[PDB]
């Protein structure tokens, strides 16, 4: 798991306490932690696998950001909110809702300027209210003249070796997420190289190898929930679901100063520690490396997820409407495959 | 080929 | 079914009776039988649906054809002769024979001269073995004059009409078949327009449209059997195969100057009539017409055939190996969209 | 487009 819970320096106690930790019904494995000089972590990026970075200073201007700070500093741009009821915060698609009529999401995005956001939030503490709320903002241009600073500040140095020596794309974009304590974003994976910089409290990251597909049940990639697990991890189904049973996950706890390498295609629950209060962080999504010349036998995992993805989307295009992929596909296998 | 290609989409609005 | 036998002219009794066919499992209603001049008879065709023409003197001058008058006149060239030990001869891809090891057939081909062909079956006659023979040609270029004479009177006219009435393709070849009575071909479906042209005995045809792909459960498409059911017709598994339970075919008895318009991915099962003698039929496989520049949703049952085809051939060559198809399907299914 | 395309497969030797 993430194991003993890291001492902070001048003997401030620990950082956290297993009791801030969910319970889950399966086992993990710590992720491991290493300084950016360590060998190890380039061989583990290198090798797409996660690793946490310790002291890579990629944020360090921003570990002094606070509410405070921010809506002081980062502008009148418009930040998306997140609001539900439950500490589950699943991410849906909105252009895709046309497909799935029958989809209503658990949490509602609102559109307001930060110091709406710290509003509310004020709000909600004050009577004890059960409502939850999730900014997440990608970073643009209508920040303030102090937080283009501290952007600036960033470890671009670092970040920009290792994107040229992984032969990534791009830096598509920075996304600033800042939500509350107990706050979940349920399992799910991306299409990006991600760096996960944490900068304010303390986020429980399980992260699920692309070979374990089979074990975490996405939904349709025509469905608003594409890319996201269809178990729910509090309660999983075991008769639809019956190779969760079989998941098996790398954990960690990142704290300020930490940034996590959550290699593309890897599945990634990220929990707000139980009491631990708001958390602060900013991602560096980057476009994965080209596809090689030379492809070697037999496929990554990775390659296998993006073929199927590819089979869905062309099937979809292919019978005119999306419903019917799944007929198309029971069809082919039954009796044939299976 | 054309079935390995790969998107670029996350957890945020394009 | 097939219907009352036909009263073959100058009263020489019923051409054929109920007990000369199999017993199966499943319903059947009749195959229209017309007139080529019948309006109806235009209208199955250009709808690609079967029916049974009684009149097009398609290949008149072969219904002298006999073992005689061909092992005299047909050539000294290879004839491709099926052997087997039971009535059905499934066909097997021998290219294919490579992706499954496993796969042992219960036919063997061996290639012979036409008086070869002629003896072993007299041979067998003789002491009344129990093997069966089932010779399949196509005609070339080597056979002899007076069969080019034959070929060149067949209704060229009007089955030219017919090809550029419907926009076929090509000619790509016919086919000569020869049984022994009793011989089975199990049920498979072509990718070709076909017109089967019955000369010699008697045949009953079992038909079934490409939208009961679901009840027959073809073999994969690396597999040698591609196109052929996987169903035993004389013991079906329910088990494996449920939707059997639920197939419904169009079944005809053809004789010598029937001609039977088998569309294009129409499933067919057929066999020589118990104690009927050889059969002699000759086939006009014509390549399907092209695919429309505008398509019209929902896809037809023949489209949808074609899309589950490519995407097993995609899928095998994308994986490196036939094999990972299965297991590749069954993930991208279980869980998602059953 | 490239899906609904067929070829000529049938029970005889190409
Ligand atoms: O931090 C969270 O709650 C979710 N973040 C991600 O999924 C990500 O950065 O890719
Ligand atoms: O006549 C037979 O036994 C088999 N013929 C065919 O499958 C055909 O002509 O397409
Ligand atoms: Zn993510
Ligand atoms: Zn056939």
């Amino acid at each position: 798991g993430s194991g003993e819970p890291r001492e902070e320096a001048g003997a401030l106690g620990p950082a956290w306490d297993e009791s801030q930790l969910r319970s889950y019904s399966f086992p993990t494995r710590p992720i491991p932690r290493l300084s950016q000089s360590d060998p190890r972590a380039e061989e583990l990026i290198e090798n797409e696998e996660p690793v946490v970075l310790t002291d890579t200073n990629l944020v360090y201007p921003a570990l002094k950001w606070d509410l405070e700070y921010l809506q002081e500093n980062i502008g009148n741009g418009d930040f998306s909110v997140y609001s539900a009821s439950t500490h589950k915060f699943l991410y849906y698609d909105e252009k895709k809702m046309a497909n799935f009529q029958n989809f209503k999401p658990r949490s509602n995005r609102e559109e307001m300027k930060f110091h709406e956001f710290v509003e509310k939030l004020q709000d909600i503490q004050q009577r004890g209210g059960e409502e939850r709320l999730y900014l997440q903002q990608t970073l643009n241009d209508t920040v303030g003249r102090k937080i283009v600073m501290d952007f600036l500040g960033f470890n671009w140095n670092w970040i920009n070796k290792q994107q040229g020596k992984r032969g990534w794309g791009q830096l598509t974009s920075n996304l600033l997420l800042i939500g509350m304590e107990g706050n979940v974003t349920p399992a799910h994976y991306d299409e990006q190289q991600n760096f996960f910089a944490q900068i304010k409290g303390y986020k429980r990251c399980i992260l699920f190898p692309p070979d374990q597909f089979e074990c975490l049940y996405p939904y349709p990639v025509h469905h608003p929930c594409d890319r996201q697990s269809q178990v729910d991890f509090d309660n999983p189904d075991y008769e639809r679901f019956p190779n969760f049973q079989n998941v098996v996950g790398y954990e960690t706890v990142v704290g300020p100063g930490d940034v996590l390498y959550i290699p593309m295609y890897w599945w990634h629950h990220i929990e707000s520690l139980l009491n631990g209060g708001i958390t602060i962080t900013v991602n560096f999504w980057y476009k994965g490396a080209p596809t090689p010349k030379r492809i070697e036998y037999p496929l990554k995992a990775h390659q296998k997820v993006a073929i199927m993805r590819n089979i869905e989307k062309m099937l979809g295009e292919a019978l005119g409407n999306p419903q019917e992929v799944g007929p198309l596909l029971n069809t082919m296998i039954k009796g044939r495959y299976n | 080929k054309f079935l390995l290609d790969f998107g670029v989409n996350v957890n945020a609005a394009d």
